[PDB]
RNA sequence: UUGUGGUAGACGAGCGUUGUAUUGGAGUUGAAGUCAAAGCGUGAGCAUUGGUGGAUCCAAUACAAGUGAGAAUGCCGGCA
RNA sequence: UUCUCGCAGUCAGACAGUGGGGGAUAAGCUUCAUUGUCAAGAGGGGAAGAGCCCAGAUCAUUAAAUAAGGUCCCCAAAAUA
RNA sequence: CGAUAGAAGAAGCUGUUGGAAAGCAGCGCGCAAAAGGGUGAUAGCCCCGUAUUUGAAAUUGUUUUCAUACCUAGCGAGAUCCCUGAGUAGCUCGGAAAACGUUAUUUUGAGUGAAUCUGCCCAGACCAUUGGGUAAGCCUAAAUACUAAUUAGUGACCGAUAGCGAAACAGUACCGUGAGGGAAAGGUGAAAAGAACCCAGAGAUGGGAGUGAAAUAGAUUCUGAAACCAUAUGCCUACAACGUGUCAGAGCACAUUAAUGUGUGAUGGCGUGCGUUUUGAAGUAUGAGCCGGCGAGUUAUGAUAGCAAGCGUUAGUUAACCA
């Protein structure tokens, strides 16, 4: 492809310009209707508006929340369908960085979900063990270690 | 499509050099290359193209009309986009800068698919350092060297990755030259120009990034 | 970055007045008149095309019945003996034509008297 | 291009959108339920499609 | 086979167009451009020739569009 | 035509027939439902004639059948009892 | 090390179109400069020049190195010794900021008002444990915006109804007393070689003879279109109610963007303008004198969707910053 003959593969879809003619395509009737206030100068209006009608969100209750000033405190996941292709006895912080699976600043404490059993005997330390997930890593005859 | 080396007075020697496999791709994408030499061909502009709207030109706004017992329109205004005021609503922004960008993978897929075109290209002999050495100051030399193989067709782009004072002396005084170094490259300089000369050891270390 | 083409308008302008032609007063000299008069004659084309059909069938059918009145039949009357007897794909233009023709509508009345 | 704060206190989120509200006659007047009213008018409820969109674009 | 009426509207086919870079070319032994003709186009257009002007533009793939004028009781300018 | 989706246009309607409510079977009148018209779609006809009748126009045609309907002249069309 | 004067600094001829060359053709030649422009069309080698290359008389600045004031500076033993930045911290009526709408925290307009090191306050009310440090004294380079201002340079920067109101003797003339508002601008011709001689005409002015390559190169000015005002060539052309029209067309004049040719039109048929917004206009609803110039759907941060592409099983992807 040279400027003289370069060319796509698949591109140059129509585009849209409505002050070029009407048998070009939406002269002054523009598509924008007829007799409206979001039609007429400064429309397409602010979100959270229905031109008068009353609103239900404000007309509605709110929903229920316990934890005010306070929030869960994030807790790094190794889910067992996943884990299955792969492989590190003895799960520590300093390794899950070359298997993209830990981030650089954390300091999240491991729990164990699911029952779906991985295809290799490890051992592993989690802070947390299901009860569903302790019987899959049973049958899976590897260990688990309860840490904090 | 294996390569001869060349001398430097255009005759060639008895070591057709292999190719190395870090340039030569498995399918050829057009893509990737056109979406590469739109950024790269882009942003020539320094924001030169500035304009003044409605609310940027200089003036003291003020009614001189009266709508009833006049026959011209009320317009309280005077510097309007249609008016000998000035001031259009659209136009060019120092500002404006149309952001691009093109990933890693992507990018080398790309990268390898032009080099292994360029390279099968057949527009190349290769070079090496002898040649390189014993070069005079003189771009009339380089003239005699280039019009012995008559590369007459399209500007030719030499690659390099190390700097000689003939290099830098030579091969600057010429319409139809241009030099850059291995890392300095963009699919844009490959496709425009055309022609190309290689020296043998940066083909070994383009293997690396493949 | 301005735009030129600051003269296509005029090109433009040219290439419709071109169209005009033979317009009285400030008609083929006005362009903006010269846009709606060219409408108006093509639209009068329009017409025009959509007219002489029915017009020519009904100037063929007086034409042919002024000469079918001096033989002392109408053009109703004349249609019949066509109808059922000579069986022919003659037309009414092409019996208008065959007027200008002597002796001949002489022969096709004799031939339905056969 | 905000989160709108005060309207999202009144909804709840789940997997794949299905936007959750709650039922009305709980704040100033609920003397006129029955049981089976009161019951599933403490239970939860749907939206409808009409402003799907309008509301998981806006929310 | 339905066809081919069509407002708003959804929708397809595109073109002209200025500038960018090639790719090239033409060019006082003629250029952009003006005027005309009794041409080529479904169309957004293209022309050829002649006068006219004595120095610049075009042709084909892409790029971004201050981009395409019927009126805005539109403004400017000239003429009424 | 049913499901999702993007974009929507109307959002101040009028007209014919009927059943109407109102009015006063006075209203090409206001307001309801229905068969159609338009707003969205031309034409032919009747003195001119958007909504009455016949209706549904890719185009060229100086071909055929003809729709309602008409046939002294304007203008195409015939007479007999 | 610069800046405010400088300087060295490669490389072409012949014929031709030609009024003139620079263009073209033939052979070149240099290149560290075939960067950019002018040079009587359309020049790498004709110049301006340039790359490269060095220079400061005199002044100022950026630092480097050297000699060198000034002061800069911890570890052990005691001691309920003293000190550790008082209207201090606080408390009340409340503001101001803190994302806050006075609430953690800070300050005070009006009042009262301690303590010590085991002290205080604080850990978005507050106490207790735990933990921080001991304000209420003071200066502080570092990254800071902007170019009014300068150099060097650049432009998918506007090009004379554009670019700055102001290419120009622009905020100018001028208007309003006055604050304020606020026009008009380019290009002769290669070099004026700027129209000498004569004629008419009072003069002005014009026209012939000239120069000038070209006098559509004559001062009006690079060229020089339509509206507008006349003119003559072919025809119609003063009893006919025409959005001056359409289709045919006698008859006439022609002879081509050379073609079943063009132009006019005695005459027969046909034949309620346009954008607008309305239930709907021929509209007597508005608006438009014409011509020409100009004249109004965008950018940034993004998201969603369609399409396309990369990668795609432990995914993809970098922001900032840096070469």
């Amino acid at each position: 492809l040279n400027q003289l003959k370069s060319v796509p593969k698949a591109r140059n879809h129509k585009t849209k310009t409505l002050g070029r003619g009407h048998g070009s395509g939406l002269g002054k009737t523009s598509g924008r209707g007829q007799k409206g206030q979001k039609a007429r100068k400064s429309g397409l209006t602010r979100p959270g508006f229905e031109g008068g009608q009353t609103p239900l969100y404000r007309r509605l209750p709110k929903f229920g929340n316990a934890r005010k000033g306070f929030l869960k405190q994030e807790w790094v996941v190794l889910n067992l369908n996943k884990i299955a292709k792969l492989k590190l006895d003895k799960i520590n912080r300093a390794s899950l960085i070359e298997k993209q699976v830990i981030s650089a600043k954390s300091q999240l404490p491991i729990k164990l979900i699911g029952h779906t059993k991985l295809e290799k005997p490890l051992h592993f330390e989690v802070h947390k063990v299901s009860k569903q997930a302790l019987k899959a890593v049973e049958n899976a005859n590897g260990s688990v270690k309860l840490l904090e | 499509a294996k390569l001869k080396l060349i001398k430097i007075d255009g005759s060639f020697e008895t070591e057709p050099v292999k190719l190395s496999p870090g340039l030569i791709a498995k399918e050829l994408k057009q893509q990737p290359v056109f979406d590469a030499v739109l950024v790269e061909q882009a942003s020539w502009r320094q924001g030169t193209h500035s304009i003044l709207t409605k609310g940027e030109v200089r003036g003291g706004g003020k009614k001189p009309y009266k709508q009833k017992h006049t026959g011209k329109a009320r317009q309280g205004s005077t510097r309007n986009p249609h008016f000998v005021g000035g001031g259009i609503v659209f136009g060019p922004k120092p500002n404006r800068n149309y952001s691009l960008k093109l990933n890693k993978k992507a990018h080398t897929a790309a990268l390898h698919t032009v080099w292994s075109e360029k390279l099968a290209s057949d527009n190349t002999h290769l070079v090496d350092q002898n040649l390189f050495n014993k070069t005079e100051g003189k771009t009339k030399v380089m003239m005699q060297f280039l019009k012995s193989a008559k590369l007459l067709d399209k500007n030719v782009l030499f690659v390099v990755n190390t700097l000689n004072t003939n290099l830098e002396q030579s091969t600057s005084n010429i319409k139809n030259v241009q030099v850059k170094h291995l890392d300095k490259v963009s699919v844009r300089d490959l496709m425009l120009a055309n022609a190309l000369l290689v020296e043998k050891e940066v083909l070994k270390a383009l293997e690396g990034k493949f | 970055m301005r735009i030129k083409g600051g003269k296509q308008t005029r090109v433009r302008r040219k290439k419709w007045l071109k169209q005009a032609s033979g317009s009285f007063g400030t008609r083929h000299a006005s362009y903006k008149v010269a846009k709606q008069t060219v409408i108006q004659a093509a639209k009068y084309a329009y017409r025009d095309r959509r007219n002489k059909k029915r017009d020519f069938r009904s100037l063929w059918i007086l034409r042919l019945n002024a000469a079918l009145r001096e033989q002392g039949m109408t053009y109703s009357v004349f249609i019949n003996l066509l109808k059922k007897h000579n069986i022919e794909i003659n037309r009414k233009v092409l019996s208008e034509l065959a007027i200008k023709e002597p002796s001949k509508f002489n022969l096709i009345v004799q031939k339905v008297k056969s | 291009m905000k989160v709108k704060s005060a309207a999202k206190k009144r909804f709840k989120l789940t997997k794949s959108g299905q936007i959750k509200r709650k039922h009305a006659y709980t704040s100033h007047l609920a003397p006129h339920k029955t049981t089976k009213q009161k019951r599933h008018l403490r239970k939860q409820g749907t939206v409808s499609a009409s402003d799907f969109k309008r509301i998981g674009n806006l929310i």
